[PDB]
């Protein structure tokens, strides 16, 4: 049911995922 | 450098995986110098198969289609993780949720890479980068569902 959202890291930041409510 | 594509983010929803396809171009063959669309994995598969089944393109070095990302594992763990929230302690819930996020992260990084490289290889190809369907894939705002059915 929920969705998982991914974000590419920019400016040296680390890529991460977010569990969406 | 006239046609540059990247994937800044991605999303797993139910059994579908959506990619944000971001394009920066100096070519006036595109309506806008910068634009983004949403594409499912199925759209990538459709793009590749459409190129390969173009008889004029038969023989061309067509880059391989990205494989389907596997979120079945993480999706099962996540939902079953969710049911036990009331029962579960409030200390280990974040423990294996963080471990679950890390599992999603591993899959995402890999599949985003494969999908992005697929598009970047198409952009550098002198014949394929001018293809009508490749153009549609990058620029067409709406969902590709109907154009994949006709």
């Amino acid at each position: 049911e929920p969705t998982v959202q991914f974000f590419k890291g920019k400016n040296g930041s680390a890529d991460k995922v977010i569990l969406v409510t | 450098p006239s046609l540059q594509i990247d994937i800044p983010d991605a999303l797993s929803e139910r059994d579908k995986v959506k990619f944000t396809v971001h394009t920066k171009t100096t070519l006036s063959t595109f309506q806008s110098p910068e634009f983004s669309v949403t594409r499912q994995h199925e759209d990538f598969v459709w793009l590749h198969d459409t190129l390969t089944e173009t008889t004029d393109y038969a023989g061309l070095i067509i880059p391989p289609a990205p494989t389907k990302p596997d979120f079945d594992g993480p999706r099962e763990k996540m939902q079953k993780l969710g049911e036990g929230e009331g029962s579960m302690t409030k200390e280990e819930f974040a423990k294996m949720k963080q471990e679950l996020e890390a599992e999603y992260l591993a899959v995402f990084k890999k599949t985003v890479s494969t999908h992005e490289v697929f598009l970047q290889r198409l952009s550098s190809h002198p014949v394929l980068s001018k293809d009508r369907n490749f153009h549609v894939f990058l620029e067409y705002d709406q969902d590709l569902s109907v154009r994949r059915k006709n």
